[PDB]
């Protein structure tokens, strides 16, 4: 229909009233801007002079009843935190939201037993009213028309979920910095968003009024600066620290030697000009690291200068603190997409929806007005089209995953714009995946710029256990490679000054014989350690506190490993090599930062004591290389060998699936333990890798004969356990299996000692293992290994939120928790007395 | 829990779990029904020098874990870093 839109005409004699009426309002009532002249006939020339007095005044007051729903007053301090009424996220409105942006995320959509999400797009329109509100007051003094918004930033709070379908959300504001730069002034606006109490979100916003400001008394800078880490290794690092007199400890005889100080600083300027600065005053309390991580306050920054050119306090924790997270860049920027987008022929809808009622989007006259070459497309709808195409590709259609989203309007994009945007994944942030994205309108000119941090999709680390040891494993890194390079290094030198060899030649070359040589006193050192290395056994029912390495004295002038083919298949260098390369594997993709700081990890076995270093750093590299080389020497010594070396034990890898098609684990796990009580021999499931597919029996090396008997006639008689025990007959297999152990366990006694295992139809034996670890047998061998791990793992070294619901131990296979229910698992899984005393005592741990 | 206290018994308990852990059967069926239901992860990452736990976890999502799987729409990731090291590290070939 044909409106209305401007009126010309006389307000005076000689003023003139050009009133530009948009129709496009809040309540539907059409808001006029009664923009004014001077017609002074005596200058023939230009006889038409614009009024200046008010005229921005006038401008906002239009533009408030636009945006603002409350009373027109523009006398309030831009400085105070402006709070936007509370807004409730109605599933309606992100249906609108979601059709206006044309967003194609299922986590937006009403489906069956889920909850609807609300996109971070979403939150620039409730943080709108109190974001702009930032750019109205009298001392931002700006036409409002010549309004380039340059940037807007959303960075979602660690620990915050996104925005919810229900969520109550309270909207504040605050403006950053307000600087009068040459070609105008930019107003930097950040909006908190305040669900339930907690903050969720921080949207940033950067507006830059065109012209000239010379008001330098209204101009200010409220940064908040990022937490610098300092550890004070050295004392000159301490003699710089307190020539710094704004470094103020609160305690002057503070020891701050092998210490971690944070600094949560923020940044005050007050300008003189664009260049020098009034005041400048960085305070802000300074923290220190305990070993329980949980940091204290010990002092404060209280910087406090004048005619100022700079922060040296930033200056300083720049250089000589690092930023946490540091950002490291991929090799090659992967080119993710070369995507489409279209820009639709109007913007109305998206105003509707966003509450964005600003004119030069919608109406032509007021485009025209603002020099634009038309109804130029909302920059927050280019912002959304795009971040909706970063969650799809990249993000891969979730939602939580996109945290952090900048995007700056290089250029203005008109209606019915086939743009091209291209997606480059180029940086890692501490896990996360830092993302570039360039978008250009069919002249191939840039309209976007930005880049996305998104969540890497949630993770579990899995470290192998003793598996193929092959000759050199993990040198390819060690060659490239500097963060492992570092652990191998450390790892080498330790050895080398406690055991008195080198792991990297073990691994490299593999010799057959290595010959430690105990002569110095280095060597008297190597062979104190060597000496203290003991091992508890049960013989005649009596615990003994043997030694490991007998022939190793007062006066053994050297010990001699002896191999067949290779140290390295020896256990005592299988172990560390294997868990080594894991740690210098994982040190490798923690270096380049993609390692996410929630994941879970958990390893089989050995690689489990990788993983607890790995992600949690519970003990240092010497201490692990100590503790895996000790668990390989005490595995060793367990059983009672022969002149050859060789023992009475074994494992096999059963395949329950293969025996029949009805054989359960629960037919298993009777089948093992009827043979182990028949007998007597010990026989245990010592491996439940894969479910009805994979497990590993250890126990007597004839018990394990007796299983690949038992399991060999079973498969060929086609008889099923748990059929003839329910349907059939009452605790009739019981003594019917018996019988068949027994004519398993008279051939399986007859064959000596050493007999060759050999392979049935569903096992197969496992070749180089001579020791039931991970069977009840190994029991006795605890106390000395307990002892050891209380002496390598220092209880300042670990840290809970590392392991508390992320540690997944081969024990419980629950995860880690401290509470009273997991402690009484643990204990009755294993009997421990030190469990017991934490389980009564509980009550006094509480508080 | 003051943060101190939760600490010492934190130190006590995984030393207690590495102490007994090769004195205990290795329950990764009912880890492998943690990490792949409770914590719906959809990368598994194996380290080490042969894909073992990669081959060990791609038998239990296709026995169990088929119509779990298919009543959420999530798709898991199965690496292991010595064969799938390009897809970790993020070093495609052009």
């Amino acid at each position: 229909e044909l409106k209305p839109t401007v009126i010309l005409k006389l307000l005076k004699e000689n003023i003139i009233q050009m009133e530009m009426i948009e129709n496009r309002t809040m309540d539907g009532k059409p808001v006029s801007l009664p923009l004014l002249y001077n017609f002074n006939p005596d200058n023939g020339f230009a006889p038409i002079s614009e009024v200046m007095e008010d005229r921005n005044q006038r401008i906002k007051e239009m533009y408030w009843k636009l945006w603002i729903d409350e009373p027109f007053n523009l006398d309030f301090d831009p400085r105070d935190v402006i709070k936007g009424k509370d807004f409730e996220i109605t599933a309606k409105e992100v249906y609108d939201f979601t059709h206006a942006v044309g967003n194609n995320c299922e986590d937006f959509v009403s489906r069956p037993d889920r909850t609807m999400l609300a996109p971070m797009d979403f939150a620039i329109v409730v943080g709108w009213r109190a974001i702009i509100k930032a750019i109205f007051p009298n001392t931002v003094d700006g036409d409002l028309l010549k309004l380039v918004h340059l940037s807007n930033g959303y960075k979602m709070i660690p620990g915050a979920k996104p925005l919810q379908v229900g969520d109550v959300v309270s909207t504040t504001a605050v403006i950053e910095s307000v600087v009068n730069q040459p070609t105008g002034k930019i107003v930097d606006v950040v909006g908190t968003l305040s669900r339930n109490g907690k903050p969720v979100m921080e949207v940033t916003s950067s507006f830059f009024y065109r012209g000239n400001y010379t008001d330098f008394e209204n101009t200010f800078q409220k940064t908040v600066e990022p937490v610098y880490q300092m550890h004070i290794k050295t004392s000159k690092d301490i003699a710089v620290l307190r020539s710094k007199e704004w470094f103020q400890l609160d305690d002057e005889d503070f020891d701050l030697l092998n210490k971690t100080l944070t600094f949560e600083t923020e940044t005050e300027v007050t300008f003189k000009n664009a260049n020098i600065f009034s005041s400048v005053k960085c305070f802000g309390p300074i923290k220190v690291e305990l070993p329980t991580k949980e940091t204290v306050e010990i002092g404060i920054v209280d910087y406090e200068a004048g005619a100022s050119h700079g922060n040296p306090v930033v200056d300083f924790l720049k250089r000589n603190g690092s930023t946490l997270e540091q950002k490291v860049n991929l090799e090659n920027p992967i080119p993710i997409a070369v995507l489409d987008s279209y820009t639709p022929s109007t913007n109305e809808p998206y105003a509707r929806v966003s509450g964005d009622l600003n004119p030069i989007h919608v109406s032509r006259h007021f485009a025209s007005y603002a020099n634009l070459p038309g109804t130029i497309t909302h920059g927050m709808f280019s912002s959304a089209s795009v971040r909706a195409l970063i969650e799809n590709w990249a993000a891969d259609s979730v939602s939580s995953r996109v945290r952090g989203y900048t995007c700056q309007f290089v250029d203005m994009v008109l209606p019915n714009t086939a743009l091209k945007t291209s997606i480059q994944h180029v940086g890692m942030i501490n896990g996360r995946k830092l993302i570039k994205f360039e978008t250009r309108n069919e002249d191939d000119v840039v309209v976007l710029t930005g880049e996305a941090e998104i969540e890497q999709p949630v993770t579990t680390f899995v470290f192998t256990g003793q598996g193929s040891q092959e000759q050199g494993m993990g040198m390819d890194l060690y060659k490239t490679s500097k963060a492992a390079q570092d652990v191998w290094n450390r790892a080498d030198n330790h050895f080398k000054d406690t055991y008195g060899f080198s792991i990297l030649d073990i691994v490299i070359n593999n010799p057959v014989n290595l010959t430690i040589h105990f002569g110095g006193e280095k060597g008297k050192r190597i062979r104190e350690n060597y000496s203290a290395m003991i091992f508890e056994t049960i013989v005649d029912g009596k615990l003994k506190t043997e030694k490991i390495f007998k022939e190793i004295n007062e006066h053994s002038t050297s010990y001699t490993f002896r191999s067949e083919k290779g140290l390295l298949s020896a256990t005592q260098f299988t172990q560390p090599a294997l868990t080594l390369m894991e740690k210098a594997a994982f040190e490798d993709l923690k270096s380049k930062g993609l390692i996410p700081a929630d994941a879970t990890f958990a390893g089989h076995s050995l690689g489990e004591y990788a993983a607890l270093a790995s992600l949690a750093d519970v003990m240092s590299i010497e201490s692990l290389v100590e503790v895996v080389f000790y668990r390989g020497m005490t595995m060793q010594v367990a059983v009672p060998r022969d002149e050859l070396g060789r023992s009475n034990y074994g494992m096999i890898a059963i395949n329950p699936g293969r025996v029949a098609a009805s054989f359960s684990q629960e037919a298993l796990q009777y089948v093992v333990e009827r043979v182990g009580k028949r007998t007597g021999w010990l026989v245990e499931i010592v491996n439940y890798n894969v479910e009805n597919q994979q497990y590993v029996a250890a126990g007597d090396l004839r018990a394990l004969d007796t299983v690949t008997n038992v399991l060999n006639f079973i498969k060929l008689q086609k008889i099923d356990i748990i059929e003839l025990q329910k349907s059939l007959s009452l605790e009739e297999v019981e003594g019917h299996l018996f019988e068949i152990i027994d004519e398993a366990s008279k051939k399986s006694a007859v064959k000596p000692r050493p007999l060759k295992l050999e392979r049935g139809f569903a096992c197969i034996p496992l070749v180089g293992i001579s020791v039931p670890f991970h069977s009840t047998y190994l029991m006795n061998g605890v106390k000395p290994f307990k002892s050891f791990l209380k002496k390598n793992i220092i209880k300042e070294n670990v840290k809970v939120a590392r392991l508390a619901g992320k540690y997944i131990p081969n024990l419980t296979a629950k995860p880690f928790q401290v509470t009273k229910e997991y402690f009484q698992d643990v204990y009755d899984l294993t009997g421990s007395e030190p469990i017991k005393e934490i389980i009564d005592n509980w009550e006094k741990y509480e508080q | 829990m003051k943060p101190e206290v939760e600490q010492e018994l934190a130190h006590i308990l995984l030393t207690e779990l590495l102490a007994y852990q090769f004195a205990s059967p290795v329950r990764w069926i009912e880890t492998q029904d943690v990490f792949l239901k409770d914590f719906n992860t959809e990368r598994v990452v194996e380290i080490g020098p042969s894909p073992t736990l990669a081959g060990m976890a791609q038998r239990t999502l296709k026995n169990k874990y088929e119509s779990y799987d298919a009543a959420l729409s999530l798709h898991r990731e199965i690496l292991c870093y010595s064969k799938d090291a390009k897809e970790i590290y993020y070093t495609p070939d052009p």
